[PDB]
C-alpha cells in the first residue's frame, strides 16, 4: 500500500483475500496451496530483487500448478504419439483404459 | 559575505519604510555606504584566496567585480529617478526592489564557492532583469526583447545545469577549492566534446559571443537606463567570470575546442566594430561596441595565459564603467529630445559645453587611450594573443583603428557641427546628470594610479 | 445541489482516492477508482449546460475504458501468480495494460485528448479537483508497480506528454485549456523519473499540486477564464497580478523560485543513472511551457491592457471569494527553494 | 479608438525651481538628494576609498616577495650556488616510470 | 523504519533541531510573508492589520516546520546509518587503496604554448 | 522495430550497402505508416481513395528519406574508407533532409531539414560509438 | 584577518568539502551495489508477508 494505515492501526481491510493460502472458510484449501506457501515462505523478507533469482524454483513450480502448461504439453505429446500408432496399426489400448 | 548580503537586504525595508519623498535619498545614501564597506574585500593574499565559509569566498577575480556591482547600485538609482518621477509610489518602490534584489543575486553569484550555488544565482539574475526591461521599458518591442533575452540565456544555461550535475557525480564535488586539487584532465571523445560545449555555451551567450549576440542590441535599445547600466556593466561579466572559473576543469581539451570560438571572436570583433560605423541608433551603437570589446575577453580567456587572464580581468572592469557611462550620456540626450536617433540632435557641444567634456572623456576611454585601464586591459590581451599566433596582430590592429573611427564619429556627430535648429528644449545639464557622469569617469581614471587591484588572481 | 449533498459527494471523491492509496488488494484499488469516478461526475455536471454535459460524457467514457483495462491487467496478473497483492505485476502483458490504463487516467499523451476538453467544459473549482486531486490515485499506483513497468513504454509516454503539452499550450487563449496542457507537460516529468527514483515523482507531484492550486484559486478569485478577461486584473486588484507573475515564473521552473526544484532534482537523478540525452531534451522542451506562461505574465502584469468603463463599478466592492489557503499556497509556490533538502521527508 | 488620456507635456524642472539640481521637485528634498550623493559619493567613497586603497598593506605580498628574493640572491651568490635551479622539485623525491 | 510512522522511536536518539535553527528562522519568515500577503489580497493595511492573524501565520509555519526539519534530519541520519553498515558488511567491495604520492604517479604534461 | 534496428547495426558500416538501404527503408516506411495512421484517424479523409492517397504519400516520403540516408551514409563510408566516422551520417542525414525538401516543394524546409537531420544523424553515430544511452537502464 | 587565520580556516573548509566529496562518491557506489544485488535496506521491494498463511489442518490432507 502507498500509505500503510492497515499496519499502523492493526486493522485488516483487504489482506485477508490477497493470497489463496490465507485462512479460508471451513478450512477449504486451494488447489495450489502448498506451492504458494512454499513460494511465499521462500521469498519472505528478502525483497523482490533477491526473490526473483533465489526463489525461482518455488515460483516455477507454483506457476506450473496454476496454469499447468508443462503438464498439458506432456499430455498433448503422449496423445499425439498414440494417434500416430493407432493409424499405423502399432498399438492397441488396454481394456481398462 | 554576510556583512554585505544582510545590509543589501536591509535596503528593501529601508525603501519600503521611507517617507514618500525620501525613497531616492535614503536608498541612494545607504547604498553608497554599502559600496564604501565593500573595499574591505581587498584583503587579498599572494597565495590563498579569502575563504570566509563553506558557502562564500572572495579571490582577486571576484573582488573587483563585487566592488563594481555595489558601486553601480547608487549610480543606477541616480540615473532612474528622473524618468520614474511620474510613476506610482508603490511602483517606484517595486522598481528599486528589483535593483536591490539584482545586487543581492550578483554579489552572491560572484562569491559562491560551489558551482551549483553559482548556477542558481547566475540564473536568478534573469528575473529582476527581465522584469525591469519589460515593465519599465518604453517601446512596444520591449516585450520581444524580454523573450529574446530570456530564451537565449536559457537555451545555454539548461545544458550547463546537466553538465555541472554530471561533473558533481563523477568528481564528487563542485566546490571550486576542491576542484583545484581534484581536477583531472579531459581526454578527447565525442562525450567530452559535448561536455565542453555544455560548460561553455551558457557563458558564451552572456558575453556575448559573436553570432549569439543578437539578444543584446535588442535588450539595450528597449531597457530603461538603469537596466542598460547593469546589463552592460555587470551582467555581461557573468559570462566572463563563469568562463574564467570553469576552464580549470576543461583542460587540455580547451586546446582545440577554443579554435571555432577564437575565430568567431577575432573576426566578430572586426564585424561588430564596423557595424558601429553605420548605426543610426545611439544606444544600439553602444550595444554593438560592447560586443566588440567582449570579443577580446573571450579570446583572452580561451588562450589561457597569465597575461591574457590579467588583461581580461582589467578589460571587464574598464568596459563596465565606460559602457555604463556611455549609456548614461546617451540617456541624458534622450531625456531631452526623446529619441535615440544619433543624427537627430547635432552640435551639442555648443549648447552643453560641460556635458561635451564627459562625451570626450567617455570616448577616449572607449578607444583605449593610454594609460587608461581600458588600454591596460586591451594591451595585455594583444600581447598574449601575439604569442599565441603572430598574425593576430593584424586583426587586433584593424580593430583598434575601427574602434577609434566609431568612437570619434559618435563624438563628432552628436557634439560637433551645427546644432539642429528646430530642437529648442536642450536645457542646461542638471547637477544630477553631471554628478552621474563624474561618478563613472573619476573612479575609472583613478584606477590608473593603482591598477594591480583590477588585474585578477594571476597578478 | 444541496450543500450537504455537495459535501457528501466531495468526501466520496476523497474516499475513493484514499482507498486506492491504502489498499493492499488489486480489487480494492479498482473499487477506489470506480468510487472516485462515480462521485466526480456530478461535480462536472454541477452547472448543467451542454458543455458540462459533453465534458462529463467524454470524461466518463475515458475513465470507464481505463478501468476495464485496469481490471484486465489484474485478472491476467491473477492467472499468472494467483494473488491480488498490490505490488509488481507478474506478467508483461498485464504490466502494459495497467500502465496504459493509468496513462489514460492521468491524461498522458497520446491519451491526452480528453484533458483540454474536459477541463474547458467544467467550472474552475471542478477543474481544480480534476488537475490536482485526481492525479494522486493513479500516481500512487505507479509508485508501487514501477519495478515491473516497461522502461521504453513509460519514457515514451513521458516524452510525448512533455512535447504535446508544450506545443498544445502555445495555441490556447482559454485559461482552462492552458492549465490542461500545462498539466500534461508536467505529468511527463513525474513519470520520466519514476523508473529511477520514485521519491522524485512525489516531489514533482506535490510541488505541481501547490502551484496548480495557487493558479486556479487566483482565477477563481476574479472569476476569470480567458486571457483577455484576466488582463483586466491590474485594474481591479493589482496585488493579484504580482502573485500570478511570481507563480507563473515558478511553473516555468525559473530559479530561484520553487518550481525549479523538481526540474533540478529530476535532472540529478537521471544523470546519476547515465541518462544525459533525455534530461537535456526534457529541459529544452520545457521552454515551450515557459513561453506561454510568459505570454500570460505579459498580458496580466508586465503591461496594462485596455479596460472598459463599467470596470469602475467594481472598484467600489471588495473581494468576497473565500480564496482558502491562497496566502500560504503562493508563498510555498515561490519561496521554497532554500529548503530543497527537506525533500528527504518524502523518502 | 477608445477613451484615452492625451500624452502629457514635458516638465522642465528649472521653470518652477531655477536652482534645481535635477533630483526632486521639492527644493528641500532636491538639496538633500544632492548633498548625500556628493558627500557619500565623492567625500567618502572616492576620497577615503582612494586613500584606503593607496595604503593597503602589501596587496598580494608583492613587497615581501621582493624582500625574500633579495635574501635568497644574497645567500646563494655568497655560497656559490646557482641563483635559480631548473628543477622546481628535488629530483631524489621523484620516481620516474619505466 | 516503522511502517507509516512520521517519526519512528529511534529518531529520538538524535538531537532535535534547535529553536534558533537558521532553517527554522526561514520557515518562520515564510509565515510572516504569508500573513502580509493575506492582508494585501484582502485590501487591509499590510503591516498593521490583524496582528493576531499575522502571529498565527508565523506560529503555524514554525510549528509544522519544526517537525518537518526533525524528520528531514532523521532521514539523512538513516541514510548514513544504512550506507556505513552496508560498507562494513561488504569489505571486498570497498577495498582500501594504496595511496601513491605525486612523486610516483605519472601525469602527462600539456603545455599551454 | 527492435528487429529492423538490430539488422542495420549488425552489418558493418560501409559494407553491404544494399542490405543497409533495405534496413533504413524499412525503418522509414514504418515511420511513414505510423504517421499516416494517426493522420487518417484524427483528420478523416473525405473518401476511402483519398485516405489511401494520403497513406501512400506519407509512406513514400518517409521511405525515401530512409533509403537515401542509408544509401548515402554507406556509400560515403565505403568511398572514403572511413567506416566509423560520424561525418558519414551527417552526409546521409542532410541528403534525407533534401529529399524531404524536394517532396514538399519548399527550399526553406529542405534547408532546415538538411541541417537538423544532418546534426541528429551525426549525433546518433557518436552515441553508438560512445554508448550514449537514450532510455538508460536504472542503475543507482 | 591575518593570513594564519584565513590559511587555517581554509584547511577546515577543505576538510569538510573533501569528506563530503568522498561520501558522495561512496553513496553512488553503495546505491549501485544495493540495487544490483537487492541485499540492503535500499531498493527493498516488498514480498508477500508469510504471516498471512494459515497452517491449520485443512478440509483435505494433501496441501
Ligand atoms: C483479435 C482480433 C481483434 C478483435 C476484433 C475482431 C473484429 C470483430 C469486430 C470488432 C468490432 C469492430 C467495430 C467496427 C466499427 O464499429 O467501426 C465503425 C466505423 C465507423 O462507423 P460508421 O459510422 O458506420 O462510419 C461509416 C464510414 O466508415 C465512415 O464514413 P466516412 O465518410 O467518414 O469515410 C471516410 C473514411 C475513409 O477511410 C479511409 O480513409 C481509410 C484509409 C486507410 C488507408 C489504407 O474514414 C475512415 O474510415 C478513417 C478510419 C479508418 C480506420 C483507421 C485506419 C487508419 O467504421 C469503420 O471504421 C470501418 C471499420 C469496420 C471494420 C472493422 C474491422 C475490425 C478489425 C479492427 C482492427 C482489429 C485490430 C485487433
Ligand atoms: C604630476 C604630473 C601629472 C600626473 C597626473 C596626475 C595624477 C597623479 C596624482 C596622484 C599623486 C598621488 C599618487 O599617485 O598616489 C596614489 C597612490 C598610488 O601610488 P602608490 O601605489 O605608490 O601609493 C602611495 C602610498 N604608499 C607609498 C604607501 C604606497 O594610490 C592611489 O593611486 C589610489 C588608488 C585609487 C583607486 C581606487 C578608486 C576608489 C575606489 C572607489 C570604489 C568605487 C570605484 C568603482 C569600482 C571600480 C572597481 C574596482
Ligand atoms: C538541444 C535540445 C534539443 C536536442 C536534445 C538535446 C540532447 C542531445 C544532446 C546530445 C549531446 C551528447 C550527450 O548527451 O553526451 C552524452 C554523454 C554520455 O556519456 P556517459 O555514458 O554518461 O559517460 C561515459 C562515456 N562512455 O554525456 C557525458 O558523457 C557527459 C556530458 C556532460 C553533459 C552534456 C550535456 C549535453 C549538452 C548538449 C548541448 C550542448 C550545446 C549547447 C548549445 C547551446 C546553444 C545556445
Ligand atoms: C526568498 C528566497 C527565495 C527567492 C524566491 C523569490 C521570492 C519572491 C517571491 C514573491 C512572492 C509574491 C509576493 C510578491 C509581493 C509583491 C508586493 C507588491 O507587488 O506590492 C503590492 C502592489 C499591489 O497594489 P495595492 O495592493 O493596491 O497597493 C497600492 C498600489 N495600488 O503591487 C503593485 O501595485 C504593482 C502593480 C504593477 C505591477 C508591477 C510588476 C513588476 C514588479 C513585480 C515584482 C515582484 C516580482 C516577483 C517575482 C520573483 C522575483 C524574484
Ligand atoms: C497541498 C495543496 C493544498 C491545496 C488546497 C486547495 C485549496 C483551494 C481553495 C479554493 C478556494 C476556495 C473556493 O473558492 O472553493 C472552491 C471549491 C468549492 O467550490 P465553489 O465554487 O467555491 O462553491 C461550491 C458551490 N457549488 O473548493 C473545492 O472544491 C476544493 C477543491 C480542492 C481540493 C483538492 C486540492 C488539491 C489536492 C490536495 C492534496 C495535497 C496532497
Ligand atoms: C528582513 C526582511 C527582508 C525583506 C525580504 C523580502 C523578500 C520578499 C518577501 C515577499 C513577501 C512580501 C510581503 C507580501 C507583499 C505585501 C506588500 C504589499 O502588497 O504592498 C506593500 C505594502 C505597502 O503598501 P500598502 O498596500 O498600502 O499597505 C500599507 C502597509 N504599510 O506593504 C509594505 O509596506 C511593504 C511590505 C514588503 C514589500 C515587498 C515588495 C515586494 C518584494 C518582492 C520582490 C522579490 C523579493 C526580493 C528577492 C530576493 C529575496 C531575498
Ligand atoms: C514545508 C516547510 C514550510 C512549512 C509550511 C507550513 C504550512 C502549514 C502551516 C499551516 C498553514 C495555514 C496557517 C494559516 C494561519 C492563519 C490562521 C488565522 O490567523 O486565522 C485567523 C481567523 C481564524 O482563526 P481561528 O480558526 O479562530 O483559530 C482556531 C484554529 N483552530 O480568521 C481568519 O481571518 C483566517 C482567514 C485567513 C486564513 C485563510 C483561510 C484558511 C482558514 C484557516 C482557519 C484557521 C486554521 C488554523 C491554522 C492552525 C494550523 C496549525
Ligand atoms: C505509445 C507509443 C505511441 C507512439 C506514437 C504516438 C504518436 C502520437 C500521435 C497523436 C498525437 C499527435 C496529434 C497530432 O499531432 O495531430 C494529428 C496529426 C494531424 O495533422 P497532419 O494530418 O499530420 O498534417 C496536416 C497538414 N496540414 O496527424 C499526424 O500525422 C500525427 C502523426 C504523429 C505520429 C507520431
Ligand atoms: C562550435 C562547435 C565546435 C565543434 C568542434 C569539433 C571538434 C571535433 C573533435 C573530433 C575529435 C574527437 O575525439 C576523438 O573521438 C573518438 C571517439 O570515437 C576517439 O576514438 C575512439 O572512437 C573511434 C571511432 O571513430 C575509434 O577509431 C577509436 O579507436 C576510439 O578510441 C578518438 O580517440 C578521439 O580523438
Ligand atoms: C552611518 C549611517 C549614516 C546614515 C546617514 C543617512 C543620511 C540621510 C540624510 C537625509 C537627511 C534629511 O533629513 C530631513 O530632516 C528634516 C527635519 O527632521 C525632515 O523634515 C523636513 O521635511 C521637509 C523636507 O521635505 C522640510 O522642508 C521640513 O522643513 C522638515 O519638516 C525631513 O523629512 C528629513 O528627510
Ligand atoms: C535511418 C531511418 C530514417 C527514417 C526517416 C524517417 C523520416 C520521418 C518521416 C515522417 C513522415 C513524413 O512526414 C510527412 O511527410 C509529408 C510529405 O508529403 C508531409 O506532407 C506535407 O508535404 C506535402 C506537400 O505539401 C504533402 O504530403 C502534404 O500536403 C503536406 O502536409 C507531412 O507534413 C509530413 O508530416
Ligand atoms: C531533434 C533532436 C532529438 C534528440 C537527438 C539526440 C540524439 C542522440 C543519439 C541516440 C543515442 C545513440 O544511438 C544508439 O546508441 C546505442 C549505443 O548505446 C546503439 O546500440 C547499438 O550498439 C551495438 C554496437 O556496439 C549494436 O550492434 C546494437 O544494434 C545496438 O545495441 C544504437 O544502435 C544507437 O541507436
Ligand atoms: N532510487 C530509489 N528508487 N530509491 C532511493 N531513494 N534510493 C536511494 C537510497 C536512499 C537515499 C536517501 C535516503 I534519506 C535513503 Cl533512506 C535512501
Amino acid at each position: 500500500p502507498f500509505f500503510d494505515v492497515q499496519k499502523r492501526l492493526g486493522v485488516d481491510l483487504d489482506r485477508w483475500m490477497t493470497i489463496q493460502s490465507a485462512e479460508q472458510p471451513h478450512k477449504i484449501p486451494s488447489r495450489c496451496h502448498a506451492f504458494e506457501k512454499e513460494w511465499i515462505e521462500c521469498a519472505h523478507g528478502i525483497g523482490s530483487i533477491r526473490a526473483e533469482k533465489e526463489c525461482k524454483i518455488e515460483f516455477e513450480d507454483f506457476r506450473e500448478c496454476l496454469l499447468r502448461q508443462k503438464t498439458m504439453k506432456r499430455l498433448h505429446a503422449i496423445r499425439r504419439q498414440r494417434e500416430k500408432l493407432i493409424k499405423e496399426g502399432k498399438y492397441t489400448p488396454p481394456p481398462h483404459h | 559575505m554576510l556583512k554585505y548580503i544582510i545590509p543589501t537586504i536591509m535596503l528593501m525595508p529601508l525603501t519600503w519604510l521611507s517617507k514618500n519623498n525620501m525613497i531616492w535619498v535614503n536608498s541612494t545614501a545607504h547604498s553608497l555606504l554599502i559600496s564604501f564597506t565593500s573595499l574591505l574585500l581587498m584583503n587579498q593574499f599572494g597565495d590563498n584566496s579569502l575563504n570566509f565559509s563553506l558557502l562564500f569566498f572572495s579571490d582577486s577575480l571576484s573582488t573587483p567585480l563585487l566592488i563594481l556591482t555595489m558601486w553601480l547600485l547608487p549610480l543606477m538609482l541616480m540615473a532612474s529617478q528622473h524618468h520614474l518621477s511620474k510613476e506610482n509610489l508603490t511602483r517606484k518602490k517595486l522598481f528599486i526592489t528589483m535593483l536591490i534584489s539584482l545586487q543581492l543575486f550578483l554579489i552572491m553569484t560572484f562569491t559562491a564557492m560551489e558551482l551549483i550555488l553559482f548556477y542558481i544565482l547566475f540564473e536568478a539574475t534573469l528575473v529582476p532583469t527581465l522584469i525591469i526591461i519589460t515593465r519599465w521599458g518604453n517601446q512596444t518591442e520591449r516585450l520581444n526583447a524580454g523573450l529574446y533575452f530570456l530564451f537565449y540565456t536559457l537555451a545555454g544555461s539548461l545544458p550547463l545545469l546537466v553538465a555541472l550535475i554530471y561533473i558533481q557525480n563523477t568528481v564528487g564535488s563542485l566546490n571550486f577549492l576542491m576542484l583545484q586539487y581534484w581536477v583531472q584532465p579531459v581526454h578527447n571523445s565525442w562525450s567530452n566534446v559535448f561536455m565542453w560545449l555544455a560548460c561553455m555555451m551558457a557563458f558564451m551567450v552572456k558575453m556575448p559571443l559573436y553570432g549569439l549576440h543578437l539578444w543584446l542590441p535588442k535588450a539595450h535599445v528597449e531597457a530603461p537606463i538603469a537596466g542598460s547600466m547593469v546589463l552592460a556593466a555587470v551582467l555581461l561579466k557573468l559570462g566572463g567570470y563563469g568562463m574564467l572559473r570553469i576552464t580549470l576543469i576543461l583542460n587540455p581539451m580547451t586546446d582545440f575546442m577554443a579554435y571555432p570560438f577564437i575565430m568567431l571572436s577575432l573576426w566578430g570583433m572586426i564585424m561588430t566594430s564596423s557595424i558601429c560605423l553605420r548605426q543610426t541608433d545611439l544606444k544600439s551603437l553602444i550595444a554593438y561596441s560592447s560586443v566588440s570589446h567582449m570579443a577580446l575577453v573571450i579570446v583572452a580567456i580561451l588562450i589561457q595565459t597569465p597575461w591574457s587572464y590579467m588583461g581580461a580581468t582589467a578589460l571587464m572592469i574598464a568596459h563596465g564603467l565606460t559602457s555604463s557611462m556611455l549609456f548614461c550620456l546617451a540617456n541624458s540626450n534622450y531625456e531631452r529630445i526623446h529619441s535615440r536617433t544619433m543624427i537627430l540632435a547635432r552640435g551639442l557641444q555648443t549648447l552643453l559645453p560641460l556635458m561635451a567634456t564627459w562625451w570626450l572623456l567617455a570616448s577616449l576611454t572607449n578607444l583605449a587611450l593610454p594609460p587608461t585601464i581600458n588600454l591596460i586591459g586591451e594591451l595585455f590581451v594583444v600581447m598574449s594573443t601575439f604569442s599565441w599566433s603572430n598574425i593576430t596582430i593584424i586583426l587586433m590592429g584593424v580593430n583598434m583603428v575601427i574602434t577609434a573611427l566609431y568612437s570619434l564619429y559618435m563624438l563628432i556627430m552628436t557634439q560637433r557641427g551645427k546644432y539642429t535648429y528646430h530642437i529648442n528644449n536642450i536645457s542646461p545639464s542638471f547637477t544630477r546628470e553631471n554628478a552621474l557622469m563624474s561618478l563613472h569617469i573619476l573612479p575609472l581614471l583613478l584606477l590608473t594610479l593603482n591598477p594591480k587591484i583590477i588585474l585578477g588572481p594571476l597578478y | 445541489m444541496n450543500p450537504i449533498i455537495f459535501i457528501i459527494i466531495l468526501l466520496t471523491i476523497m474516499l475513493g482516492t484514499i482507498i486506492v492509496m491504502i489498499s493492499s488488494h488489486w480489487l480494492l484499488v479498482w473499487i477506489g477508482f470506480e468510487m472516485n469516478m462515480l462521485a466526480i461526475i456530478p461535480i462536472m455536471m454541477k452547472n448543467h449546460n451542454p458543455r458540462a454535459t459533453e465534458a462529463s460524457t467524454k470524461y466518463f467514457l475515458t475513465q470507464s475504458t481505463a478501468s476495464m483495462l485496469l481490471m484486465m491487467a489484474v485478472i491476467i496478473n491473477l492467472m499468472f501468480s494467483g494473488q491480488w497483492t498490490v505490488m509488481k505485476l507478474f506478467n508483461p502483458m498485464a504490466s502494459m495494460l495497467m500502465t496504459m490504463a493509468l496513462a489514460m487516467k492521468l491524461g498522458m499523451a497520446p491519451f491526452h485528448f480528453w484533458v483540454p476538453e474536459v477541463t474547458q467544459g467544467i467550472p474552475l473549482s471542478s477543474g481544480l479537483i480534476l488537475l490536482t486531486w485526481q492525479k494522486l490515485a493513479p500516481m500512487s499506483v505507479l509508485y508501487q508497480i514501477f519495478p515491473s513497468i516497461n522502461l521504453n513504454l513509460i519514457l515514451t509516454l513521458s516524452v510525448l506528454s512533455i512535447l504535446i503539452g508544450g506545443w498544445g499550450g502555445l495555441n490556447q487563449t482559454q485559461l482552462r485549456k492552458i492549465m490542461a496542457y500545462s498539466s500534461i507537460a508536467h505529468m511527463g516529468w513525474m513519470t520520466a523519473v519514476l523508473p529511477y527514483n520514485p521519491t522524485m515523482t512525489l516531489l514533482n507531484l506535490i510541488i505541481y499540486i501547490i502551484m496548480t492550486s495557487t493558479m486556479f484559486t487566483m482565477f477563481m478569485a476574479n472569476s476569470t477564464t480567458t486571457t483577455l478577461s484576466l488582463s483586466h486584473t491590474w485594474n481591479k486588484t493589482p496585488i493579484m497580478t504580482v502573485l500570478i507573475l511570481a507563480t507563473l515564473l515558478s511553473m516555468g521552473g525559473l530559479p530561484p523560485l520553487s518550481g525549479f526544484m523538481p526540474k533540478w532534482m529530476i535532472i540529478q537523478e537521471m544523470t546519476k543513472n547515465n541518462s544525459i540525452i533525455l534530461p537535456t531534451f526534457m529541459a529544452i522542451t520545457a521552454l515551450l511551457n515557459l513561453y506561454f506562461y510568459m505570454r500570460l505574465t505579459y498580458s496580466t502584469t508586465l503591461t496594462m491592457f485596455p479596460s472598459t468603463n463599467n470596470m469602475k463599478m467594481k472598484w467600489q466592492f471588495p473581494l468576497m471569494k473565500k480564496m482558502t489557503f491562497l496566502p500560504t499556497m503562493v508563498v510555498l509556490s515561490t519561496m521554497m527553494l532554500p529548503l530543497t533538502p527537506m525533500l528527504s521527508v518524502l523518502e | 479608438r477608445w477613451q484615452e488620456d492625451p500624452e502629457p507635456e514635458d516638465e522642465n524642472l528649472y521653470e518652477k525651481n531655477p536652482d534645481s539640481h535635477g533630483y526632486d521637485k521639492d527644493p528641500a528634498v532636491d538639496i538633500w538628494n544632492m548633498r548625500v550623493v556628493f558627500f557619500f559619493g565623492f567625500s567618502i567613497v572616492l576620497v577615503l576609498g582612494s586613500t584606503f586603497v593607496a595604503y593597503l598593506p602589501d596587496y598580494r605580498m608583492q613587497e615581501w616577495a621582493r624582500r625574500e628574493a633579495e635574501r635568497l640572491v644574497k645567500y646563494r651568490e655568497a655560497h656559490g650556488l646557482p641563483i635559480m635551479e631548473s628543477n622546481c622539485f628535488d629530483p631524489s623525491k621523484i620516481q620516474l616510470p619505466e | 523504519r516503522a511502517t507509516f510512522q512520521f517519526l519512528p522511536d529511534e529518531a529520538r536518539s538524535l538531537p532535535p533541531p534547535k529553536l534558533t535553527d537558521p532553517r527554522l528562522a526561514f520557515v518562520g519568515f515564510l509565515g510572516y510573508c504569508s500573513g502580509l500577503i493575506d492582508n494585501a489580497i484582502r485590501r487591509r493595511p499590510v503591516l498593521l492589520a490583524g496582528l493576531h492573524r499575522q502571529l498565527l501565520y508565523i506560529t503555524s509555519f514554525v510549528f509544522v516546520g519544526y517537525y518537518l526539519l526533525k524528520r528531514q534530519d532523521y532521514m539523512y541520519a538513516v541514510r548514513d546509518h544504512d550506507m556505513f553498515s552496508y560498507i562494513k558488511s561488504h569489505p571486498e567491495d570497498f577495498p582500501e587503496k594504496d595511496k601513491k604520492t605525486y612523486g610516483e604517479v605519472f601525469e602527462e604534461f600539456h603545455p599551454v604554448r | 522495430a527492435k528487429t529492423v534496428l538490430r539488422q542495420y547495426w549488425d552489418i558493418p558500416e560501409g559494407t553491404e550497402c544494399h542490405r543497409k538501404t533495405y534496413a533504413t527503408t524499412s525503418i522509414g516506411g514504418a515511420a511513414g505508416l505510423v504517421v499516416s495512421a494517426y493522420s487518417v484517424a484524427l483528420k478523416t479523409p473525405t473518401s476511402f481513395l483519398e485516405g489511401v492517397a494520403r497513406t501512400g504519400r506519407y509512406t513514400f516520403t518517409a521511405a525515401a528519406i530512409g533509403a537515401i540516408f542509408g544509401l548515402t551514409s554507406c556509400i560515403s563510408a565505403q568511398v572514403r574508407e572511413k567506416p566509423d566516422d560520424p561525418l558519414n551520417y551527417l552526409i546521409g542525414g542532410c541528403a534525407g533532409g533534401l529529399i524531404l525538401g524536394a517532396r514538399t516543394r519548399s527550399y526553406g524546409i529542405g534547408a532546415a531539414a538538411c541541417a537538423y537531420m544532418g546534426l541528429t544523424a551525426a549525433l546518433v553515430k557518436m552515441g553508438q560509438l560512445e554508448g550514449w544511452q537514450v532510455f538508460a537502464e536504472p542503475k543507482v | 584577518d591575518g593570513p594564519e587565520k584565513n590559511y587555517e580556516r581554509t584547511m577546515a573548509i577543505l576538510q569538510i568539502e573533501a569528506e563530503k566529496a568522498e561520501l558522495r562518491l561512496k553513496e553512488l557506489e553503495v546505491r549501485r551495489l544495493m540495487r544490483a544485488r537487492g541485499d540492503g535496506p535500499w531498493f527493498h521491494y516488498p514480498t508477500i508477508d508469510k504471516e498471512l498463511i494459515d497452517h491449520s489442518p485443512k478440509a483435505t490432507p494433501d496441501n
